[PDB]
């Protein structure tokens, strides 16, 4: 079971941002389906959900302005956010919901349901089911359900006038002066790139031990900026290739750099 | 409106935490709350659901509880793992209508202390024929995550063109920090050296580079 949002990752002010979760792994006409929101540094944010019926719910706050269908051959859940604003910068987040509207009756009741009896008067608690006509009835108590059981593994949209850019992949070499006797760092700056993210592997994955992809900086100049850095064997400066193979899909670049010891 | 918890709880290895989620009646006194669990850099995760039922995958050191209008999460014996930030959630008048808590940032305490190894990049030859120059200060392996980073250019105060990241965990569970100094070609060869400090536990670490050469 997974899921993965697609779309894009800036939308300027005033238009409409819209994403689409493509489901696996298990059969959509089974499962609800909502899409959660979290704006960094805040708390999460519920948005909406379209269960089994094709019925959507939304959140009371947000209903005016958004929009979730579904196509249940496509394997496909779609959300759209209306006259979007700064404030719906965020990272959405496609989920596997459980709702369930729960009627319960007091203890020694029982509902209709459970008596065996449907009909129009299915919905009420009754004394005992062994004489349905003359039996005392009840109105049931109603408690309503929410569980996120999967979470997908979100997709950070943000919400500028200012345009895409890629980055610029510098390398950050590892000098004979800035070395630590056995193990050097070794690294590669991504400078200068909008929107976020940006995301770090080495050697196409194959280097994972000693890797640290640090935060993204924000300059005054609106573009975002961070390192990745590998500590690596001293001894094998000249015997082995090292490549940090850089992502950005807000501009669907990929780079590749080597990463070359310095002379000195 | 959100559910209120705490902004932050420590505790340390071992001990035994609890997290507080108050509301109202009307999504919290329904009687049906849940957890999730968000690890930076991995999608959320789902901890307890009907109340006090745990999800699967979840070990038993995490364990729900509820009264009245306000849950509980509580960690037996915390890991090194369990830092991270934590939300309740509750339906409200409806089970499409979902209320989420504040979130509270969970801090394990009792790491080792570790002191931070510093290094200090110049400008690259790619990014000098670019017209610009960035010194790049990386601060890696310490504990705990609070440090203070300080540029001079030729043993003066740089007081801008820096940009510096709040430290956040690697995969060792030790911190790390990130400084950058962003100069034009000409104020790189304009001074003999330029320095980052790192002062770390009492400790100051400067790293020096130099236009000259290397």
């Amino acid at each position: 079971v997974q899921l993965r949002e697609s779309g894009p990752s800036l939308v300027k002010p005033s238009q409409t941002l819209s994403l689409t979760c493509t489901t696996s792994g298990f059969s959509l006409s089974d499962k609800t389906v909502g899409w959660v929101r979290q704006a960094p540094g805040k708390a999460l944010e519920w948005l909406g959900s379209t269960d089994t019926s094709g019925n959507t719910g939304y959140n009371p706050g947000l209903k005016s302005r958004l929009s979730i269908t579904k196509d249940n051959s496509k394997s496909q859940v779609s959300l759209s956010v209306s006259s979007v604003s700064t404030a719906d910068s965020a990272t959405y987040y496609c989920t596997t919901v459980r709702q369930q509207t729960r009627k319960s009756c007091p203890d020694g009741w029982t509902l209709a349901k459970d008596c065996g009896f449907y009909g129009y008067g299915s919905e009420d608690c009754y004394d005992d089911c062994t004489d349905i006509l003359s039996s005392n009835t009840l109105s049931p108590t109603t408690t309503h359900e929410f569980n996120v059981d999967a979470w997908g593994q979100g997709l950070l949209v943000t919400v500028s006038s200012a345009s895409t850019k890629g980055p610029s992949v510098f390398p950050l070499a590892p000098s004979s002066k800035s070395t630590s006797g056995g193990t050097a760092a070794l690294g590669c700056l991504v400078k200068d790139y909008f929107p976020e993210p940006v995301t770090v592997s080495w050697n196409s994955g194959a280097l994972t031990s000693g890797v640290h992809t640090f935060p993204a900086v924000l300059q005054s100049s609106g573009l975002y900026s961070l390192s990745s850095v590998v500590t690596v064997p001293s001894s094998s400066l000249g015997t082995q290739t090292y490549i940090c193979n850089v992502n950005h899909k807000p501009s669907n670049t990929k780079v590749d750099k080597k990463v070359e010891p310095k002379s000195c | 409106a959100v559910l209120n918890q705490p902004s932050s709880v420590s505790g340390s290895l071992g001990q035994r935490v609890s997290i507080t989620c108050s509301g109202s009646s009307s999504n919290v006194g329904n009687g049906y709350v849940s957890w999730y669990q968000l690890i930076p850099g991995s999608a959320p995760r789902t901890l307890i659901y009907g109340d006090t039922s745990r999800a699967s995958g979840v070990p038993d050191r995490f364990s729900g509880s509820r009264s009245g209008n306000t849950a509980t999460l509580t960690i037996s014996s915390l890991q090194a793992e369990d830092e991270a930030d934590y939300f309740c959630a509750s339906a409200e008048d409806s089970s499409s209508n979902a209320v989420f808590g504040s979130g509270t940032t969970l801090t394990v305490l009792g790491q080792p202390k570790a002191a931070p190894s510093v290094t200090l990049f110049p400008p690259s030859s790619e990014e000098l024929q670019a017209n610009k120059a960035t010194l790049v200060c990386l601060i890696s392996d310490f504990y705990p995550g609070a440090v203070t980073v300080a540029w001079k250019a030729d043993s003066s105060p740089v007081k801008a063109g820096v940009e510096t990241t709040t430290p956040s965990k690697q995969s060792n569970n030790k911190y790390a920090a990130s400084s950058y100094l962003s100069l034009t070609p000409e104020q790189w060869k304009s001074h003999r050296s330029y320095s980052c400090q790192v002062t770390h536990e009492g400790s100051t670490v400067e790293k020096t580079v130099a236009p000259t050469e290397c």
